[PDB]
């Protein structure tokens, strides 16, 4: 399978550095360009640099140049991207893309594509999140069915899963996208719509995850 | 009685880069034939009773980690993009670290190597071409872009470097035995 | 534990040839994983990297000292030397001679300096060598009952820089200052080494001040004792 | 550094409609070194056409590319749900290889109302000294809708926040969480909390309330 | 040619304070840059190297971090013995280049102890006078001395001298030298050295008298 799998999840304090690893499979990696982009939480992709394949020789935007290094290994094949002197304006989705190569020929564009990292920049520490009920009452039914959720507050950093009842409750379902409040803590609700009457005879459980934190919750929300 | 020119040969004060490896022609004259020293198809102390129709001395630089390339049957960037040698070689290798002599403190960037080649090399062919390697659909045309790359770089020979790093002066003495008269005999 | 002791005149006439040596402790001057350095620290100034050399011969050299710097080594002798030839007062500086490690792989970090020579200042001048006269700085007679006097040795008219004072043989440096010496208009330069010590101990302790000059060969050992009227 | 320069910035659009998207550079770029990508909800950047007009292996021959110079067009002939995706461009024929801001490609749907519900604070969080009212809009269309918070009728500004889910991959609508934070303190002091939701598929206002 | 330029060119903190120094390249050198301390009249001491990796030896409150173009030094808990003039050096290119040094000064205002001391017989033999005025083991290091002969403030005629911080205290000291000839020393009768400084509420004098004991 050609893939490109980038490292995990980081979080940095503002002025460390920051090495996102890209490793490749499935082709001739030492035949093969490659990029560097980032995309800051619903913004456009901007442009990193790139490296020729074989040798060393990178080439950076003029806004990157004096902070990012782009390497590459060629007996791990794996190609590296580092960052120094993070800040918050940093916080971003970084990818790396090349073409897909055999040992003589490669593709004429960019087709293979990581996953991405997630990298976010902040000065506070980790923190688990504190998970409060949404209790259905009657002002939130309408036409036989009920809204109820979980409120996923004040939490370091992204991100949380959320399910209900163990996955065996999809439909229906929205769990919203967190906001960054202004005490530095993230905070996300999830919601989920069901018919009126199952209220009493059914129990709805919230399967609240933080991995940073090692925070597991799960939260009953019964009816007010 | 004109003696064979191995003088001009090893003790030749600059080598050649190995992509643009030399060759010096050795024909009519006679030879008194922490080293590296490998001999293929001939024995060493029977050279000395041979007659050969033309010796040709290849000779050229690369780096310790390199030099078991010069070999028959080798793969790898030199053996197939510099400097190749036939399956049936006929001939010996020779190659001493020359640190001393081709590596600068702030790095000799003077020998090269070719790094892309569309095809293997055959049997002791030389290309000298620098043309924009084309690694992908685009026509390169002359252009040093993503995909289009300089086929020649560097060995930057410093003398902090290791031993696999450090510069190697390699001799390669083929013995050719065709039709024609034998000349170059042993004594 | 590597040392490096560098060694050399002091004081170079203009037009001539500084030289200097740097003599290895500790480890072999064939080092294969190592450069040896020199660096130059004009007085009030940074640091001005000079040439680094391979103890096999290889050398490379500031191009802003253009070719007036050569280095050597003596591997028979654990030294390596430095020569800079037609000197000027702008090469008046403190030289130190370092070691420098070097790269085992290529685009391997390295080149930093560790350890480094105690540094030797070098004066370019004409002005002829002379000696200081050394004064001593008496304790005041009226002083106090029990609390701290003030005694101290002035080193006049003396030239090039440096010189080196100690008190009572090294064991006196609690309380010490020898102070920067200044340029008298005279050209020749002017210090003082004062210390602080209680002021009951004036009668019973003695106070020695060791001058040593060798640009002029002086050493001066003088008492410094309370004065007598 | 060359500019690329998107438009428009959301394309709204029926199923089985052609949609048409455009790229244009502040100077000639090579053909060949034009690309188009595709990033779907949650997904990597899928290379969709590159050289202007050469299909990457395994897209649909729906996507087409053209153009040349400084104008280059995307074209999707029958727009398919599943096409719903931000689309950019990028020339990287001349460093830097900058990019576009991208098309967001949204699936046509008639208007429809939100479903207006709000939550009290619950009694575990009123014990850790702070107070979150929450108002639900719930499977709306379009995306705009304007969420307002009145405490005994008086109308709160900067002290809320929302947050839209991405657009449903079923029913192609959107849903708003709107959160009022305030302290334990102030929350005691007043009664009647309620948000007041305008949007398109209303014809007027509606307002959700509780009593404390 | 590769230059540093390092910010600032002097600063002055207090112990116990976290320090930053910045060391910004004319280009990117990845992380080949290093860190050196360097003390009055001594040689340069390694502290950090390839940017951020301390040499053995250093204390932990020393550290290096930055890639590219911008390096910082920073010192997480000022000591007294931290008073020096610290370098940074880039390790990738030839010629070898320092960054201009940030010269950090160390505390609470000391006032000076002041002594004068008279020429000595010795000297005043060789026809020449010195009179010395030393003032010991102050902060911060603005001072000012005046000489005053038979009350006649003198000009033009001593030179003054200042030691480095002390490493252990943090103080200063100075010396002043009123240099005069034999005839005109022996003309005046009281000379005094007159020293104000941010810790001497009013001015203090230092006097002696020619040839009274």
């Amino acid at each position: 399978e050609v893939q490109l799998v980038e490292s995990g999840p980081e979080v940095k304090k503002p002025g460390t550095s920051v090495k996102v690893s890209c490793k490749a499979s499935g082709f001739s990696f030492s035949m093969s360009a490659m990029q560097w982009v980032r995309r800051a939480r619903g913004q456009r992709l901007e442009w990193i640099g790139w490296i020729v394949p074989g040798s060393g020789n990178a080439n950076y935007a003029q806004k990157f140049q004096e902070r990012v290094t782009i390497t590459r290994d060629e007996s791990t094949n794996t190609g590296y991207m580092e960052l120094s002197s993070l800040r918050s304006e940093d916080t971003a989705v970084y990818y790396c893309a090349a073409p897909h190569c055999n040992k003589t020929n490669c593709y004429d564009a960019f087709d293979i594509w990581g996953q991405g990292t997630m990298v976010t920049v902040s000065s506070a520490s980790t923190k688990g999140p504190s998970v409060f009920p949404l209790a259905p009452s009657s002002k939130s039914t309408s036409g036989g069915t009920a809204a109820l959720g979980c409120l996923v507050k004040d939490y370091f950093p992204e991100p949380v899963t959320v399910s209900w009842n163990s996955g065996a409750l999809t439909s229906g379902v929205h769990t919203f996208p967190a906001v960054l409040q202004s005490s530095g803590l993230y905070s996300l609700s999830s919601v989920v719509t069901v018919p009126s009457s199952s209220l009493g005879t059914q129990t709805y459980i919230c399967n609240v995850n933080h991995k940073p934190s090692n925070t597991k919750v799960d939260k009953r929300v019964e009816p007010k | 009685t004109n003696l064979c020119p191995f003088d001009e040969v090893f003790n030749a004060t600059r080598f050649a880069s190995v992509y643009a490896w030399n060759r010096k022609r050795i024909s009519n004259c006679v030879a008194d034939y922490f080293f590296t020293f490998k001999c293929y198809g001939v024995s060493p102390t029977k050279l000395n009773d041979l007659c050969f129709t033309n010796v040709y001395a290849d000779s050229f630089v690369i780096r310790g980690d390199e030099v078991r390339q010069i070999a028959p049957g080798q793969t790898g960037n030199i053996a197939d993009y510099n400097y190749k040698l036939p399956d049936d070689f006929t001939g010996c290798v020779i190659a001493w670290n020359s640190n001393k002599l081709d590596s600068k403190v702030s790095g000799n960037y003077n020998y090269l190597y070719r790094l892309f080649r569309k095809s293997n090399l055959k049997p002791f062919e030389r290309d000298i071409s620098t043309e924009i390697y084309q690694a992908g659909n685009k026509p390169c045309n002359g252009v040093a872009g993503f995909n289009c790359y300089f086929p020649l770089r560097s060995y930057s020979f410093r003398p902090t470097y290791g031993v696999g790093h450090q510069p190697y002066r390699v001799v390669v003495l083929s013995f050719e035995l065709l039709h024609a008269p034998a000349t170059v005999c042993g004594k | 534990q590597v040392q490096l002791q560098e060694s050399g005149p002091g004081l170079v006439k203009p037009s001539e040839t500084l030289s200097l040596t740097c003599t290895v402790f500790g480890g072999s001057i064939t080092s294969s994983n190592h450069y040896w350095v020199w660096i130059r620290q004009p007085p009030g100034k940074g640091l001005e990297w000079i040439g680094s050399m391979y103890y096999s011969g290889s050398t490379a050299y500031n191009p802003s000292l253009t070719n007036r710097v050569t280095i050597s080594v003596d591997t028979s002798k654990n030294q390596f030397s430095l020569k800079l030839s037609s000197v000027t007062a702008a090469d008046t500086a403190v030289y130190y001679c370092a070691r420098q490690i070097g790269p085992k792989r290529p685009s391997q970090v390295a080149d930093w300096f560790d350890p480094w020579g105690q540094g030797t200042l070098v004066t370019v001048s004409s002005a002829s060598t002379k000696g200081p006269s050394v004064f001593p700085l008496a304790p005041s007679s009226k002083s106090t009952s029990g609390g701290t006097a003030a005694l101290g040795c002035l080193v006049k008219d003396y030239f090039p820089e440096p010189v080196t004072v100690s008190w009572n043989s090294g064991a006196l440096t609690s309380g010490v200052h020898t102070f920067p010496a200044v340029l008298q208009s005279s050209g020749l330069y002017s210090l003082s080494s004062v210390v602080t010590v209680p002021s009951s101990s004036l009668g019973t302790q003695t106070y020695i001040c060791n001058v040593n000059h060798k640009p002029s060969n002086t050493k001066v050992d003088k008492k410094v004792e309370p004065k007598s009227c | 550094a060359i500019r690329m320069t998107q438009s428009p910035g959301t394309l709204s659009l029926s199923p089985g409609e052609r949609a048409t998207l455009s790229c244009r550079a502040s100077q000639s770029v090579r053909s060949s070194y034009l690309a188009w990508y595709q990033q779907k909800p949650g997904q990597a950047p899928r290379l969709l056409i590159y050289g202007a007009s050469t299909r990457a292996t395994g897209i649909p021959d729906r996507f087409s590319g053209s153009g040349s110079g400084t104008d280059f067009i995307l074209t999707i002939n029958r727009l398919e749900p599943e096409d719903l995706a931000v689309y950019y461009c990028q020339q990287f024929g001349s460093s830097p290889w900058t990019f576009g801001q991208g098309t967001k490609v949204d699936i046509k749907r008639t208007v429809a109302a939100p479903s207006v519900f709000i939550f009290p604070p619950s009694d575990e969080q009123l014990k850790s000294g702070t107070a979150s009212v929450v108002c639900l809009l719930n499977n709306f269309y379009p995306r705009e809708a304007k969420v307002q918070w009145k405490v005994d009728n008086a109308l709160q500004s900067g002290n809320s926040q929302e947050s839209v889910t991405e657009q449903d991959s079923k029913d192609s609508t959107y849903s708003l969480s709107s959160t009022l934070t305030l302290s334990k303190a102030d929350y005691e002091k007043h009664k009647v909390y309620a948000c007041e939701v305008t949007h398109q598929g209303l014809s007027s206002p509606v307002t959700k309330s509780f009593n404390r």
